[PDB]
């Protein structure tokens, strides 16, 4: 199961102009 | 989407129009989580204030869209529907409490570079991810502003808020299975769904497997990108025993 | 304001 992965993105090892900002939001 | 940005090509490829087909126009937003599910808020089917109460052959779904208006051939693919299931104890009287609803199509869809499932969280996903400050993402087609409308899917980054925040910005009760998201007036940043955005997805990248999740769906907002106002969402794990029900029922 | 979609899905 191949749910959530991106063929564009994840799929590809490419990131997203700004899911970042979702990453560093994600402290503790 | 107010305040947000186009989308990148396959940003987004769980993304779903919900299209009435007389007279066409956009309904709402809507996600894929299956070859054959579809899963919506149950106010953009029900809704008897405002006379709202569609039936399968009212509506289509389009998939893998970019373009808002445009017919994007050899992208996208448009499906049929073959029920619809609302959650039986939605509140459209109150407060749109339980604000989901599943759309089964008729035959299943063909994943692409431009289509492909989200996944839904399980209890500890949400538990991880479903805290105050953290982001999720909202897309859709809706309006620009509150009183216009994009050429291509919108996209914006909101944070969680913390409950008793989001109580204190309504007169509306909230229950369990909300939560709210968006920047406080001294957040300076701005944002939020709007009309037509209802029924879209608020999801997170989990840092732990690098997979996007649906934590939320576009419920009911107070206008659109009022300081001080929070879009409100479907709390998704709240509701999954649900969704499991409908399609261990019904599912093929 | 939409472009008209093939008959096939209506
Ligand atoms: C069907 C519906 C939809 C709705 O908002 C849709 C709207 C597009 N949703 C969002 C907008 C901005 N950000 C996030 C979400 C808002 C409402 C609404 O106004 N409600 C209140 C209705 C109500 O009681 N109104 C008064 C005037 C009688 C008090 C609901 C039931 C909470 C109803
Ligand atoms: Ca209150
Ligand atoms: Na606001």
């Amino acid at each position: 199961a191949d749910c959530g992965l991106r063929p564009l993105f994840e799929k590809k090892s490419l990131e997203d102009k700004t899911e970042r900002e979702l990453l560093e939001s994600y402290i503790d | 989407i107010v305040e947000g940005s186009d989308a990148e090509i396959g940003m987004s490829p769980w993304q779903v129009m919900l299209f009435r087909k007389s007279p066409q126009e956009l309904l709402c937003g809507a996600s894929l989580i299956s070859d054959r599910w579809v899963l919506t808020a149950a106010h953009c089917l029900l809704y008897p204030p405002w006379d709202k109460n569609f039936t399968e052959n009212d509506l289509l779904v389009r998939i893998g869209k970019h373009s808002r208006t445009r017919y994007e051939r050899n992208i996208e693919k448009i499906s049929m529907l073959e029920k619809i299931y609302i959650h039986p104890r939605y509140n459209w009287r109150e407060n749109l409490d339980r604000d989901i609803a599943l759309m089964k199509l008729k035959k299943p869809v063909a994943f692409s570079d431009y289509i492909h499932p989200v996944c839904l969280p399980d209890r500890e996903t949400a538990a991880s991810l479903l805290q105050a400050g953290y982001k999720g993402r909202v897309t859709g087609w809706g309006n620009l502003k509150e009183t216009g409308q994009p050429s291509v899917l919108q996209v914006v980054n909101l944070p969680i808020v913390e409950r008793p925040v989001c109580k204190d910005s309504t007169r509306i009760r909230i229950t369990d299975n909300m939560f709210c998201a968006g920047y406080k007036p001294d957040e300076g940043k701005r944002g939020d769904a709007c009309e037509g955005d209802s029924g879209g997805p608020f999801v997170m990248k989990s840092p732990f497997n690098n997979r996007w999740y649906q934590m939320g769906i576009v419920s009911w907002g107070e206008g659109c990108d009022r300081d001080g106002k929070y879009g409100f969402y479907t709390h998704v794990f709240r509701l999954k025993k649900w969704i499991q029900k409908v399609i261990d029922q019904f599912g093929e | 304001d939409f472009e008209e979609i093939p008959e096939e899905y209506l």
